[PDB]
């Protein structure tokens, strides 16, 4: 049992900071992602 | 310019880090690390 | 971590103990050593 546990029970101590990680990683690219559709807006509205 | 948005590779490296997060997710909530999926089938079998 | 406790491994021992327990008392009651039951057979003979 202690060995299945090895295998399969997720030291989830660990697990937990990958995580943040990767809810980070969301939210992050996401407020790239709305800076970065303002781009193009600029770009037109200012050569217009 | 305007054409496109060379950014959505912004995109593309999010989608990956959805995917992660939900297996993580999944992981967390069973205390499995080998999902009952497939992923990393030799701990599985 | 929490899909399973090592520490019932604790539990096991004291399965023992009861196990023991339990004999000694037997023994304790009718001041035989031997149990009427079979264990330490040859002195039972």
């Amino acid at each position: 049992t202690n060995a299945r546990s090895r295998i399969k029970d997720t030291d989830f101590a660990a697990e937990t900071a990958a995580l943040s990680k990767n809810q980070v990683l969301q939210q992050a690219g996401t407020a790239i992602l709305a800076q970065a559709n303002q781009l193009p807006q600029a770009v037109l509205s200012l050569l217009r | 310019v305007n054409t496109n948005i060379a950014s959505l590779n912004t995109q593309r490296n999010l989608n990956a880090s959805s995917n992660d997060l939900n297996t993580s997710l999944q992981r967390l909530t069973t205390g499995y690390r080998i999902n009952s999926a497939k992923d990393d089938a030799a701990g599985l079998q």
